[PDB]
DNA sequence: AAGCTCAAGTACTTAAGCCTGGTCATTACTAGTACTGCC
RNA sequence: CAUAAAGACCAGGC
DNA sequence: GGCAGTACTAGTAAAGTACTTGAGCTT
């Protein structure tokens, strides 16, 4: 049954338990934002990493 | 017969390499040698 | 396949030969007087200890002054993410080809 | 590696020839003991690997080799002193 | 770190009106309602109730995006009948139904126990 | 397999389908068939970018 | 030429001591053997020793420019790490041209 | 004898793009100076 | 508002 | 009291290309 309107979903969806693994990769550690921060010593360019 | 294709052949073309991996020469026949396989066989013997 | 035994043997021979080498250097240099000779001052344990500990620590495999010629990639840090990842990292092969 | 190869590397090494008196050095046999730490005071203690991790120690064993030493003084008597647990 | 607190869903902070009303110039006699801090719970009700009224030509709702809590309901009625009146009448009818459903459900409860 | 077997099974023709599932030898031959794809994917990118 | 401190900045560790770039030490060598060659020109020495010092001076002066020369031993500052020559600075990927420009 | 080109021999070169973590060691030898012990 | 060096290798991601 | 020895602390060592080069053959 549809969640929002409660109407039946015409096609019959395939349901079953399957074993799922969370992965080490998570967006909180992959997010980065840069405005005029620290600067490299030799190149006078923004830092790496 | 096989021909190098894709990225390696593109390397042979862009590099203008001296010796390609698969050099090939196609040959066409003017006269009755074209339609008849006999004289064609004769040219086949004369080109090899 | 090179496991701990053959690898640590290949590593132990040359280091042991440096131990004997400095036993020869300090030995003879202390002998030229003809006074006497003392063993316990002729053996530097920093050779074996610091050498094994070093080449296990960094992973560069060989003499550290020869590290350019020395093969690298042996003895990575073990992966603790999952017990499966650890069992996998403990059972592995590494081809020397570049 | 321990139970075989190390004795082969210690044994298969050539005896030390030196020199007029002569000085020869030979390695009899090699002995390991359970991993032990020698502290700042020099007090040995058995290390469990947990305290080895927590303190950044290195989990390792002391290595001892008997060393027989022969001196040749030309007086027909070559005196050999054998040292245990070098 | 960017996760919104558990309520962006219903609680209104300073300045946000619950309902805002904008007339629609594409069609005569059509209006557009914007319901802040609601979701399909209410909108499906109201839409299904507005489709009974024979004077309502168009009734629809949408959430422009789920991560925002908002509802947009377009209503088009027949001439000389304001769509706001259709929406009010819809709500009043809905209450008139739900109260009756409560009472009959209570009668059913008291009957199922020693009845 | 027996030496000098050129038959369809020995040389890697896969009779089964993913629904029914592979036999073991067809599974290993299948892994060999995929390894070439992975290797091509990894190797081509550098030459193409260069 | 000796490039400015901006081209070869020092390395400030904790404020206790200042390390130095590959250049600074290389130029240090060049100044050492240059001074030795000056002195041995004033004395005159045995005159083949001059040739030796001009060959080693050749090694340092020509090495600072190119450390990757084949057939020659590649200068080793310390820690078994070869020097970074100006060519190595300006050449490969992450070199100034391709990397910083 | 000079010179000409043509063959092998030799040296030398570059090898994807961006990004994330960690570990590690910055050297080990030789010489000089200072301190302690013994005569 | 300044300091945490640089480099090296290894693991991984698309 | 002075001299010698030892220890510690501070300087200090895959393929593919072009290029070149040596030999081989001719006016």
């Amino acid at each position: 049954y549809n969640g929002f309107t409660g109407r039946k979903i015409t096609s019959q969806i395939f349901i079953g338990p399957t074993y799922y693994q969370r992965l080490k990769h998570m967006v909180d550690d992959k997010i980065h934002s840069r405005a005029r921060g620290p600067i490299q010593i030799l190149n006078r360019q923004p830092m790496e990493g | 017969k096989n021909v190098t294709l894709g990225v390696p052949r593109l390397k042979e073309l862009i590099n203008i390499s001296k010796k390609p991996k698969t050099p090939s020469l196609t040959v066409f026949l003017l006269g009755q040698s074209a339609r008849d396989a006999e004289r064609a066989k004769d040219i086949l013997c004369r080109l090899e | 396949l090179d496991l701990a035994g053959p690898l640590l043997a290949f590593l132990f021979r040359g280091m042991f030969k440096n131990l004997l080498k400095e036993v020869r250097i300090y030995a003879q240099k202390f002998i030229d007087r003809g006074k006497d000779f003392n063993l316990e001052l002729a053996i530097k344990t920093r050779i074996i200890s610091d050498g094994l500990k070093y080449s296990l620590a960094t992973g560069n495999w060989g003499d550290q002054k020869k590290a350019h010629q020395a093969r690298a990639g042996v003895s990575q840090v073990l992966n603790r993410l999952t017990f499966a990842s650890t069992l996998s990292h403990l059972r592995r092969l590494n081809s020397p080809i570049g | 590696f321990i139970q075989m190869s190390v004795q082969r590397i210690v044994e298969d090494a050539p005896p030390i020839d030196l020199q007029p008196p002569r000085y020869l050095l030979k390695f009899e046999q090699i002995y390991l003991s359970k991993p032990t730490h020698w502290e700042r005071d020099g007090a040995p203690s058995p290390m469990m690997p947990n305290e080895a991790r927590l303190r950044n120690l290195t989990y390792s064993a002391p290595l001892y080799v008997d060393i027989t030493k022969t001196v040749i003084k030309e007086g027909e008597e070559q005196l050999q002193t054998q040292h245990q647990k070098t | 770190m960017n996760a919104p607190p558990a309520f962006e869903s219903f609680l209104l902070f300073e300045g946000e009106k619950k309902i805002t009303i904008n007339k629609d110039t594409k069609v005569p006699n059509a209006c557009l309602f914007t319901i802040n801090k609601e979701d399909h719970t209410l909108g499906n009700i109201i839409k299904s109730q507005l489709l009974k009224d024979p004077q309502v030509l168009f009734a629809g709702y949408k959430v422009p995006h789920p991560l925002e809590h908002k509802i947009i309901i377009r209503v088009q009625t027949t001439p000389d009948y304001s769509p706001q009146e259709a929406f009010t009448n819809a709500i009043t009818d809905l209450i008139s139904e739900l109260s009756l459903l409560e009472e009959r459900f209570r009668v059913a409860i008291k009957d199922k126990q020693e009845g | 397999f027996i030496k000098d077997d050129y038959g369809p099974e020995s040389r890697g023709f896969v009779e089964n389908s993913y629904l029914a599932g592979l036999t073991p030898t067809e599974f290993f031959f299948h892994a060999m068939g995929g390894r070439e794809g992975l290797i091509d994917t990894a190797v081509k990118t550098a030459e193409t970018g260069y | 030429p000796v490039p400015p401190l901006s081209v070869r900045p020092a390395v400030v560790m904790q404020g206790s001591a200042r390390n130095q770039d590959d250049l600074t030490h290389k130029l240090a060598d060049i100044v050492k053997i240059n001074n030795q060659l000056r002195r041995n020109e004033q004395n005159g020495a045995a005159a083949h020793v001059i040739a030796e010092d001009v060959k080693l001076l050749q090694f340092h002066v020509a090495t600072m420019v190119d450390n990757e020369l084949p057939g020659l031993p590649r200068a080793m500052q310390k820690s078994g790490r070869p020097l970074k020559s100006l060519k190595q600075r300006l050449k490969g990927k992450e070199g100034r041209v391709r990397g910083n420009l």
